[PDB]
């Protein structure tokens, strides 16, 4: 505890994101509309805006 | 016989397909498509790129 | 650090903006991605090093 703060413990967490050409099964807080078709519709599948 | 014609055509397809497949090209920038770059950049950043 | 601890991520969805909001991180940086614009955008697979 009396150690200075650059050497101080420090708990580090690295989030890394893989995105390849799967089904993306990490999504946000988002909800699904309803299939529009046949229309000039501002899409967004699965981040693929 | 038809080679003065046929190869004028396929000039102006060669054109036009150079410039689409340019679209691709990264340039630098981090990816080449200006949606993925808006969708995961804030705008100062993604000015930059 | 020698023996970093990695977790895979997949099939759940979960928030990131809580994380932004809570002040408790002294360093928050992100390469790549905004951590704003990180709310809505899926990815295939998540791992979490820690």
């Amino acid at each position: 505890p009396t150690y200075g703060v650059g050497y101080q413990p420090y708990r580090v967490v690295v989030l890394s994101f893989e995105l390849l050409h799967a089904p993306a099964t990490v999504c946000g807080p988002k909800k699904s509309t309803n299939l529009v078709k046949n229309k000039c519709v501002n899409f967004n599948f699965n981040g693929l805006t | 016989a038809l080679g003065k014609l046929q190869d004028v055509v396929n000039q102006n397809a060669q054109a036009l397909n150079t410039l689409v497949k340019q679209l691709s090209s990264n340039f630098g920038a981090i990816s080449s498509v200006l949606n993925d770059i808006l969708s995961r950049l804030d705008p100062p950043e993604a000015e930059v790129q | 650090v020698y023996a970093w601890n990695r977790k895979r991520i997949s099939n759940c969805v979960a928030d990131y903006s809580v994380l932004y909001n809570s002040a408790s991180f002294s360093t928050f940086k992100c390469y790549g991605v905004s951590p704003t614009k990180l709310n809505d955008l899926c990815f295939t697979n998540v791992y979490a090093d820690s």
